[PDB]
DNA sequence: AGCAGCTGCACCTTCACGGCGGGCTTGAT
DNA sequence: CAGGTAGACGCGGACATCAAGCCCGCCGTGAAGGTGCAGCTGCT
């Protein structure tokens, strides 16, 4: 599931809400808010 | 030798590793005020190892 | 005296000096440093012999 | 010329800053000139008052450590150098590389004179040692042996004196002091039958020299050929390059009452053997031999084979 | 005023120039 | 003050397959040159 090809992945949420501010549902937002506790190495290229 | 160990293509020709060679520096950073000759190689004498045998 | 007799051609004098430093559990000895002009290249190199 | 009489054995010595860089071409342990120099220098300081000859030295060299370093992406060595004071005017000094090492070392030495008598037998030894311990050996000092656990002391082994059983039995006890060590040995013939080998219709000297000391880790399957022993480029003395002036025409001589000649290094061939497959200790002795009227300053060890 | 001696300055040559490794020696108490 | 002799200790056959092995950014500077000529002060 929230594979890149449908665009409901932590990643394409992220980088649609910081970089050009078009907020998701709510839902969604819980889920990269979620992911944000969860901790890892998030980085670009 | 790299790519032809299993293969019996083998040019006729070698090399050489030459192993713990040590260089030596004449002139510092102006080597032409030793000769010319030393201008031509900085420094490296590469001197050629003669060492004893360590006993274990 | 000792070194003075052993300097004028009598004696050669050998000698044997220890010290005791106090500095403290778990500090830094420094070493002689040697003179290395040639560090080969980065992304290897030490800096400090 | 000389067959001695009776071996001197001087114990494990120590050496802190030897020479490294012995020659244009090589480097690694001293040369053997040094040796032979530093017997001689024993002979003038101590052999006149005492009637004994001393003459011959046998290498060992138990361990040795060099001051070197590899730098970062290379498999090439440097050298570790020191800090000369300043010119003047707070000018840092024009660098001139130089190299160092440590060595263990003991070496037995040959006298042959007929000054050793009945009374003195262990003196003599005892007196030779306590005058080669002030002293040099490759351009660097002689450690002293300090307060230490158990001491070293030499010994004055006479060869003819004996039983042929026992003769074999003084061979072996004197063996049995320098066994974890080595030899060096200088291998001239080994190397002229080489280059009446590797000459075929091609004409050669120096690379010759150069093919006994690199690893042939190329042939047509692959394969290494190997080489019996440890062969090792030594300087094996000296060759002419001008005529001998008088002693008082070289501007600033070393001395005003010796001629004066300019020569240059030659290099020859040496191994590292034991001291157990040799079978002959008045052996492994090196000499000066000298031609003095065109050059050729060599040492050598014969009677080897 | 005229040699000896000290200090400052211009002149000169050359791009680092590869890594999967590579050898041969060591005792007897 | 004392304390045992003797002889022997078993066979067989088998030990598993599956799938994957991280991205990012950066690596210190300073000092390690002879030689010849012009010109400037100080001295006899």
């Amino acid at each position: 599931y929230r594979q890149p090809k449908q665009k409901l992945d932590f990643y394409t949420l992220l980088d649609n809400w910081v970089l050009r501010d078009e907020a998701p549902a709510v839902e969604q937002q819980h889920y990269v808010i979620a992911n944000l506790i969860r901790g890892g190495v998030f980085g670009e290229a | 030798a790299r790519e032809a160990r299993s293969r019996q293509e083998s040019w006729p020709h070698g090399f050489s590793e030459y192993p713990n060679l040590a260089i030596q520096k004449f002139g510092g950073t102006k080597p032409q005020n030793i000769s010319q000759l030393n201008s031509e190689r900085y420094g490296e004498n590469w001197l050629l190892p003669s060492l004893p045998p360590h006993w274990q | 005296e000792l070194i003075a007799s052993g300097l004028s051609g009598s004696g050669h004098v050998l000698l044997e000096v220890v010290a005791f430093a106090r500095i403290g559990d778990g500090q830094e000895v420094f070493p002689s440093q040697e003179l290395i002009l040639d560090k080969g290249d980065k992304k290897g190199q030490k800096s400090k012999t | 010329v000389t067959d001695p009489e009776a071996l001197l054995l001087l114990p494990r010595l120590s050496i802190q800053n030897a020479n490294a860089i012995s020659s244009p071409l090589t480097w690694g342990f001293p040369s053997p000139g040094a040796f032979t120099g530093f017997v001689h220098a024993l002979q003038r300081r101590v052999g006149i008052s005492l009637d004994i000859e001393l003459d011959g030295v046998g290498i060992v060299c138990h361990r040795f450590e060099a001051q070197i370093s590899q730098p970062a992406g290379k498999r090439t060595k440097v050298f570790n150098l020191t800090r000369n004071p300043l010119n003047r005017d707070g000018s840092t000094a024009a660098i001139v590389e130089e190299g160092r090492a440590h060595l263990e070392v003991s070496l037995l030495l040959g006298v042959h004179g007929d000054g050793l008598d009945d009374h003195p037998a262990q003196e003599i030894a005892r007196q030779v040692q306590e005058q080669a311990g002030a002293m040099r050996l490759a351009g660097g000092s002689i450690l002293p042996w300090c307060n230490e656990r158990f001491p070293a002391p030499n010994a004055e082994l006479l060869m003819l004196g004996g039983s042929d059983e026992q003769r074999r039995k003084n061979q072996r006890r004197l063996t049995r002091r320098l066994l974890p060590g080595f030899a060096l040995v200088s291998r001239e013939a080994l190397l002229q039958q080489h280059l009446e080998t590797l000459r075929t219709t091609l004409p050669e000297a120096t690379t010759l020299d150069a093919l006994l000391d690199l690893c042939r880790i190329n042939f047509e399957p692959w394969q290494v050929r190997d080489k019996p022993g440890w062969l090792v480029p030594i300087p094996a003395g000296y060759n002419a390059l001008s005529p001998l002036y008088l002693p008082g025409e070289v501007r600033n001589a070393r001395d005003r009452e010796t001629p004066l000649r300019f020569v240059e290094n030659l290099f020859g061939l040496g191994e590292w053997l034991s001291p157990h497959r040799v079978a002959a200790l008045s052996d492994l002795l090196w000499y000066h031999h000298a031609e003095p009227d065109k050059g050729l300053y060599r040492w050598s060890t014969p009677r080897f084979v």
